[PDB]
């Protein structure tokens, strides 16, 4: 299966310089959009989805009444 | 010249895929309310409390056991 991906990636036409940087920028934008989408969490109302601070445990003082609160991914 | 570029790009892609697979296998999600315990078989169960947190578990050594 790895060799098939090898051939598929290789077969991409050797286009002029512009589209290479274009593809790099597109990948950057895709990753950034994915991160922005993921920074919000499963949220039902009737659930004060509080900030679980990574350090020190739960945020005993950060009591999330009804309101945006972006979870730092992996944090 | 073209064939060499094809082969080199293929090798780089395969290496990238392998690295990504290893990196993905090196992470764990122990939901909160479950504080994790590193399942390290090098030097064991960590008195250093590696609880909640997707700490970088090396593969083949640290399997995430989810302790509630």
């Amino acid at each position: 299966m790895a060799q098939n991906l090898k051939d598929l990636a290789g077969r991409l036409p050797a286009g002029p310089r512009g589209m290479g940087t274009a593809l790099k920028l597109l990948l950057g934008a895709g990753a950034v959009a994915y991160g922005v989408r993921e920074s919000v969490f499963t949220v039902e109302g009737g659930h004060r989805a509080i900030f679980f601070n990574r350090i020190g445990g739960v945020q005993q003082d950060t009591i999330l009444a009804e309101g945006l609160h972006f979870r730092i991914p992996w944090f | 010249m073209a064939a060499k570029v094809f082969e080199s790009i293929g090798k780089f892609g395969l290496a990238l895929a392998v690295a990504g697979g290893v990196v993905n296998s090196a992470l764990y999600n122990v939901d909160a309310g479950h504080r994790a315990v590193i399942f390290d078989r090098f030097r064991g169960v960590q008195d250093i409390v590696v609880g909640e947190g997707t700490h970088f578990l090396i593969p083949w050594v640290q399997k995430p056991i989810i302790f509630d």
